[PDB]
Formats: structure tokens, C-alpha cells, sequence
């Protein structure tokens, strides 16, 4: 799927919500839907968690986004990242945690200011 | 937005979105509602569903407004609607729970649904299962009413269809909790 | 459709000029309100919490208005020699605290039933009034059971939210009751409601 | 659209046209001519409304 | 700029350590400020952060660090209500007019980062990168230097 592409993101995720309720039943990162087309803005992919970078934002061939409950306790240590619908940020999504690279203090992380976008001009 | 004479003169505070999880769950403790906790985060889930998920029609509201309104009613519905070891509880608890779902359906189902649409009185259907699983909604008891207005219908050669008399109904309950009640149709 | 005798009848016949026996009204307004709210601090302060044979009948005696002021008061005073002076062991202030967050806990479910039987509305709102303000009483508790390491009546994870304090040792009737939230300081306008 | 169609004919064989034999036959009942004619009328008719019937297929038409 | 509404008369009096607080506050001023040129990565949008705000901030460090060292030439670093000040300066004055969560998120870190008892470690971190820490200094002159 391309969710930036489509003409209402927020109705669909929030319509996938139940469909895996309707299955196996808050999200989380990788029963569960794929988004392909996204961007990460600030880091970078890398060993499976968010790492610098002195690009601006790279792109995402795709990812799951599973409706879980269990898994979301090692958050007070990972990072939080929203999911705009464009470099705009005047637009959220939803929230997602993702691990990031403990080598650069968390603060910094946060003053870093790491979003996701989901739609991206080029 | 103040003016460019006032931006220092005050204090923003920002308000954008609130918190009706809290304010519903609290809303239905004043009424009797000893599940309300629980309740509350179904209660406001439907409502954000219904505004997105069911056909956008113009006489169609699902804010604050409407989620208060709402629970104010389901106390006076519960003020008059009877409630019904080891498993010895987790089963006679269970019943308990479902007594006031019922009484928060009971509400929704009188002054959620007449608003509702042709192409919308079904998705709704699906989207109550889904936030309350427990119950479904049930008919109109007034055979009171019922009574009198099957007397005037025939009197006034009128045919008393079935769906007709429901919405004579639907008013009778409506107005008893939105003192201001509005009539939409072509 | 409510009512509160004043505690000052202004006899208008005497003579007094329109703004006379007005200005007096305002007076006495706050005058009443003001004993009022000691009286039933007085009354409250010497009845059982559990027994809410009484307490259902100390509500019924005091204006809506006022009558939630007090279980304001109460909450305040009580968390606070709940929390002692940066000296109490953790389970000192979380035993002292644990049980207000329980005893106004028991007191919701007493009147969760009681609003959910026969009684008039203006009767009723007063109920409805009370539960709104005992849920948050206990959920501003809980809150604080939460933090592990606490200080005392002073952390600012009690000073954060709206206190109230009395003082009828205080030369004064109105200026009584000082609420207070953060560092600001206000007082109770006394403006029936 | 079958309701309104039976709601005009029950009308019909019921509330007079003159307004005069409305009056007397509110007074004497507590069948002029003119009343008379319009039941004869509707009898007539009638079948032409129910489902399917004339009416219908020219209405809907 | 922002020091010259701060006048010496009001940032050299007890206790010391008030003189500290005063250039992280506009320091801290001056960040989440500069950072409104780089939007929607310094902010998701424009937040009207304008002096008003700094001076009641001011007034706020002025309380707290002035209430639990009224009279003392001097002042402990612990000893002061940051939970308080933090907040006074967070979610009421200047993060009082931020919508986006995240945004706060951003700018608390800036607080938690500047107005602690961490803060005051001599050499204190600010512009590393460069090496740039706190100037060891106790009076409106020292910082200005």
C-alpha cells in the first residue's frame, strides 16, 4: 500500500485498527497491515533501529505495523516517533516507538527531531 | 490571534483536543453506572468511528456535545431499568457488566439511531457488536403510546406502517432528553 | 430552586434606599456563605465517613455550593499530613495516602447507589456534583501512590494541583479559606452560585 | 407511494366535499347526496391504485 | 538583546547562583527561539516566543531560587524546585501555546537540559561540538564577557 498516496490516510489505518480486531482481538513497528512509500526524516535505518545521519530524510521500502498490546515496556528507553502525512508535520498520523542508536544520549534524540513522513514530492 | 496589542498583555494556553475518556467515564458515575471506567473507552471509540465511518450526512454530529448528552440520558434509562466463590463471581460479575451496556445501548439506540440514515442504520449495527459485544438493541416499550397512536393513525386514514409509527416513537423518546429536538427530512 | 436562609435578616421596611438594603444583601451573602462553610467543616469534621446514614443527611444541609467546598477542604488538609515534611518513610505517607485514595473510594460507591435511586433533580446535581469532585480527588491521589520517592506537604507533585486550606483561627470570616495551586494564592469570593 | 394512494381514497369515501354535509353530518352523528357520489367514485377506481395498477405504472413512468 | 532588559541591579543579588540561572534562561531563550527559522525541523510550526514570556520566566527563577535562599549569599543546586521552575516555564508561559505534543516533547528537553542541578557542573556542556560551556562567572558583567 502507498498511505501518503491515498486521498484519506487517517480513514485507513484507523479502519485496519478493527479489521485486526476482527482477527487476534495500540500499534507498534516491525495480523497486521504493510505501508510501503514512507520516509524517515532525521536518522536512518540501520540494524533494525533508528541511527544518524547527515542526510535529511531517506526513504522506506516498507515496513508491518502490527496491533499488539507485552512488547511496549523497553519504550522508556527506545525513541517515540510521529507519523505526519508530509514534511508539512501539519498533519499526524500516529505515534510509533522504534529503537534507536543508545550512542548518542537520548536528549539528543529528542532535539533532534525525528518524524515520519508518509507522502513525499520529488 | 489577539490582537497585536495584546500577545503580551495574556497568557495562551492551548485547548485542542480534550479528554473525554475522562470526561465520559466520570459523566456516567454520576448516574449509577459502577462499570463506567470500562464503559467509557467503548463509549467514545464508537463515537469517533461513527463520524468517520458512516455515511457524511449534514444533520450528522458526533462531538463532545453529543457524547454528553448521551450518557446524561443512560441515568435516568438505569434509574428505571431493574438490574439482573471462586467462579462463583467471574460469572455473576460478568452478568452485572452487561446490565448497564445494556442501558448505555438502550440510550444510543434513543438518540443515535433516528438520526442515523437508510445506508447508515446498518453499519452502525456492525459497529455497536464490535464496542458491545454483550447486547444488541432493543424494540420500543410503550404499549402506552402505541396504543393511542395505532387509534389516531386509522382515524386519519392514515396506514400504520410498521417503520411510520416507530418514528412518532422515536420522537416521544428523543424529546425527553434533547429538549431541543430537530425534524430533518425532505 | 435552591434556598439558604441568610444568617442576618434585612429588614427593608426600616426605610433603607434602593442601594440601602442592596449593598446589605451582598454583605450578608458572604456572611452567610462565610459561617456556613465553617459550620459544616464543624459538622462534617464530627461525623463517620463510612456511616453514610449521616452523611447523606450532612449533604442535604449545606448548599451544593458549599458543600463540595468542604470535601475540597477535607482532601486538602488530609494528604498533606499524609506527606509529613520531606520525613516519613516511603510507607509512611503511601499508608497514610493509600487510605484516603480507599476511604474516598468507599464514599463514591455509597453515593454511586444512592444517585442511582428516587430524588429530585436539584437534589439530584448536588449528588452528581459530588461524585465529579470525590473521583478526582482519589484520581489526584493515585497519582501520587505512583511516585516512588516523594518529599513532603510541599513537593510540587501535591502543589501542582489546586489546594484549599482554612483557617478559622484566622481574625477574619471570609479570608478563612485560602486557596492555593502552584505558588498562586487566591480567595473564596464568598459569590453564592 | 401505495400509503398516500389509500390515504386519498379513504379520504374520499369518508370526508365530504361540501363543507355544509361535514357540519350536518357532524351534528347528526353525535349520508347526503354529494357524500354519496365520491364513494361511488372511489369504488371505481380503486382497483386502478394497488400495487402494480395503473396509477403506479403512470406515476412511476 | 535579552540582556538588555536584564539589568544588573536585579541579576547580582543573592543569592550567587541566581546570577547562573539567569544566561540559561536566556540561553535556553535564545535556542528554542533561533530554532523557529528552521521549520518544520527546529518546530512543527511558529510558536510567538517573544520576550514577555522571558520576563515572566524571570520573575518565576526569581521565586523559587529566591524563596528557598532568601537572605543567603549563596544557594545548594539541589536545592532548588526545578520540578517547579521546569514546569512554570514549560507549561504555562512558554509551552502554554504549543498544540503539538511533540513539540512540547522537543521543548522540554531544552528545560530539562538547562534549568537542573546538573546544570550548574562547572564547565557545563552547552556547544560541545565547538566547545562552548558555561562561563564560570557570577555576576550580569562575568556572562557578558
Amino acid at each position: 500500500v502507498w498511505l501518503g498516496g491515498l486521498l484519506n490516510p487517517e480513514a485507513y489505518i484507523t479502519a485496519t485498527r478493527q479489521s485486526a480486531s476482527q482477527l487476534n482481538g495500540r500499534l507498534h513497528a516491525s495480523a497486521s497491515f504493510n505501508v510501503k512509500g514512507m520516509a524517515l526524516e532525521g536518522a536512518v535505518w540501520n540494524n533494525d533501529q533508528l541511527t544518524p545521519t547527515d542526510i535529511l530524510s531517506t526513504p522506506i521500502s516498507i515496513a508491518t505495523l502490527t496491533w499488539k498490546d507485552p512488547i511496549f515496556n523497553n519504550s522508556s528507553s527506545k525513541l517515540s516517533v510521529p507519523v505526519y502525512l508530509n514534511e508539512t508535520r501539519s498533519e499526524l498520523l500516529f505515534s510509533i516507538d522504534l529503537p534507536y542508536d543508545q550512542s548518542t544520549s537520548k536528549q539528543n534524540w529528542y532535539q533532534r527531531s525525528v518524524s515520519i513522513s508518509s507522502w513525499k514530492s520529488d | 490571534n489577539l490582537p497585536d496589542n495584546l500577545k503580551k498583555l495574556f497568557r495562551s494556553m492551548a485547548m485542542i483536543k480534550p479528554d473525554r475518556e475522562m470526561i465520559a467515564q466520570v459523566m456516567l458515575y454520576s448516574q449509577g453506572f459502577k462499570t463506567a471506567e470500562v464503559l467509557a473507552g467503548k463509549i467514545v471509540p464508537l463515537f469517533k468511528l461513527c463520524q468517520e465511518q458512516l455515511s457524511a450526512q449534514s444533520h450528522y454530529d458526533f462531538g463532545l456535545r453529543a457524547l454528553k448528552s448521551v450518557l446524561v440520558s443512560a441515568g435516568g434509562i438505569k434509574r428505571k431499568c431493574q438490574p439482573p466463590d471462586a467462579e462463583s463471581k467471574t460469572k455473576a460479575d460478568q452478568i452485572y457488566c452487561q446490565y448497564e451496556i445494556g442501558v448505555l445501548l438502550n440510550s444510543i439506540n434513543d438518540t443515535m439511531i433516528p438520526k442515523l440514515v437508510a445506508d447508515d442504520i446498518p453499519l452502525i449495527q456492525s459497529l455497536l457488536l464490535d464496542v458491545f459485544p454483550g447486547s444488541q438493541l432493543q424494540p420500543i416499550q410503550m404499549d402506552q403510546l402505541r396504543k393511542k397512536i395505532q387509534e389516531i393513525a386509522k382515524q386519519r386514514h392514515l396506514v400504520t406502517k410498521q417503520e411510520w409509527v416507530e418514528k412518532i416513537l422515536q420522537l416521544h423518546q428523543i424529546l425527553n432528553i434533547n429538549h431541543g429536538v430537530m425534524m430533518v427530512g425532505p | 430552586g435552591e434556598t439558604v436562609t441568610f444568617k442576618k435578616p434585612i429588614s427593608i421596611a426600616n426605610g433603607p434606599k434602593i442601594h440601602e438594603w442592596l449593598t446589605m444583601v451582598e454583605s450578608e451573602m458572604k456572611s452567610t456563605l462565610a459561617t456556613l462553610l465553617s459550620e459544616s467543616l464543624q459538622h462534617f469534621n464530627q461525623v463517620d465517613v463510612n456511616d453514610h446514614s449521616k452523611y447523606s443527611e450532612w449533604v442535604d444541609n449545606y448548599p451544593t455550593q458549599l458543600v463540595l467546598l468542604t470535601s475540597q477542604i477535607v482532601w486538602s488538609t488530609q494528604v498533606d499530613q499524609a506527606l509529613g515534611g520531606g520525613t516519613l518513610q516511603q510507607s509512611k505517607i503511601q499508608e497514610q495516602l493509600q487510605s484516603i485514595e480507599q476511604t474516598t473510594q468507599m464514599i463514591l460507591n455509597n453515593l454511586a447507589d444512592s444517585v442511582l435511586q428516587d430524588l429530585s433533580a436539584q437534589k439530584r446535581k448536588k449528588f452528581e456534583h459530588l461524585i465529579t469532585e470525590l473521583v478526582h480527588q482519589r484520581d489526584v491521589v493515585r497519582q501520587l501512590q505512583k511516585c516512588k520517592n516523594l518529599t513532603g506537604n510541599k513537593d510540587f507533585d501535591w502543589l501542582y494541583h489546586m489546594r484549599y486550606y482554612y483557617d478559622a483561627t484566622q481574625e477574619n470570616v471570609l479570608h478563612k479559606l485560602v486557596i492555593h495551586m502552584a505558588n498562586a494564592t487566591f480567595y473564596y469570593g464568598f459569590e453564592y452560585l | 407511494t401505495q400509503m398516500i394512494f389509500q390515504n386519498y381514497l379513504d379520504t374520499l369515501s369518508n370526508e365530504p366535499f361540501d363543507p355544509q354535509e361535514k357540519e350536518q353530518q357532524k351534528r347528526n352523528e353525535n349520508i347526503p347526496a354529494g357524500l354519496k357520489v365520491q364513494k361511488e367514485c372511489a369504488a371505481i377506481i380503486s382497483q386502478y391504485f394497488e400495487p402494480g395498477g395503473l396509477v403506479h405504472k403512470v406515476l412511476e413512468d | 538583546h535579552t540582556f538588555i532588559g536584564i539589568p544588573a541591579t536585579r541579576m547580582d543579588k543573592q543569592p550567587a547562583e541566581r546570577s547562573r540561572i539567569y544566561f540559561l534562561l536566556a540561553w535556553f531563550h535564545a535556542i528554542i527561539q533561533e530554532r523557529l527559522r528552521y521549520i518544520p525541523l527546529g518546530w512543527t510550526k511558529f510558536f510567538e516566543f517573544n520576550d514577555a514570556d522571558l520576563r515572566g520566566a524571570l520573575d518565576s527563577i526569581d521565586y523559587w531560587v529566591d524563596l528557598y535562599s532568601k537572605g543567603r549569599s549563596n544557594i545548594d543546586p539541589d536545592k532548588i524546585p526545578w520540578i517547579a521552575v521546569r514546569t512554570i516555564l514549560g507549561s504555562t508561559i512558554y509551552g502554554g501555546r504549543i498544540d503539538n505534543e511533540f513539540d512540547m516533547r522537543l521543548l522540554y528537553s531544552f528545560l530539562e537540559q538547562l534549568f537542573t542541578p546538573s546544570a550548574f557542573n562547572p564547565d557545563f556542556p552547552l556547544v560541545p561540538s565547538i566547545g562552548l560551556s558555561v562561563p564560570e562567572g557570577t555576576t550580569r558583567a562575568h556572562f557578558m564577557k
